[PDB]
């Protein structure tokens, strides 16, 4: 539900959920890095 | 080619040499280019139709993912998942409406088909 639900995620992690492919995982990505987040923090 | 009694890419690919070489008008360059066109049409044929269900393409690609039966496979191909790779491209959405795929079972095909290809 939250941005800092979504940072403790790792990539691994966001892969296994369902309606997840490689595309929506870049998005995901290049969203947190503009907003200065990464993954696994 | 019709009137000197062929009629199917089948005859034109295997029949022996000297028979294609006793039509009037081809010498021994053109019957190996006519027979090279005649083996690669009959395998693409083969191949396109193998793509387009589950006769071998998808049923080797798109059902290297373990869980995937032949009949699985076909209806992937019939939606263009073909490959191996365009089932580990899809969400589960893009899955949900195929008859006798869970949303469990669409999600461990999918990560399946991501850890062969993008992890192996």
């Amino acid at each position: 539900h939250y941005i800092g639900d979504l940072v403790q995620r790792t990539e691994v992690e966001l892969l296994k959920t369902p309606n997840l492919g490689k595309k929506s995982l870049t998005e995901i990505k290049d969203v947190l890095a503009s907003r200065g987040l990464s993954l696994g923090m | 080619l019709v009137e000197e009694g062929f009629s199917t890419l089948e005859e034109l690919a295997y029949v022996p040499m000297k028979e294609l070489l006793e039509i009037e008008g081809l010498d021994e360059p053109t019957v190996e280019a006519l027979r090279e066109r005649a083996k690669n049409a009959l395998a693409t044929i083969a191949q396109a139709q193998e793509e387009s269900l589950g006769d071998n393409k998808p049923a080797d690609d798109l059902l290297n993912l373990e869980g995937v039966d032949r009949d699985l496979a076909f209806k992937l191909a019939a939606r263009g998942v073909c490959t191996l790779e365009d089932l580990a491209e899809q969400g589960i959405d893009d899955l949900a409406d195929i008859e006798g795929l869970t949303d469990e079972k669409a999600g461990a095909l999918i990560m399946a088909a991501r850890n062969i290809c993008w992890f192996g």
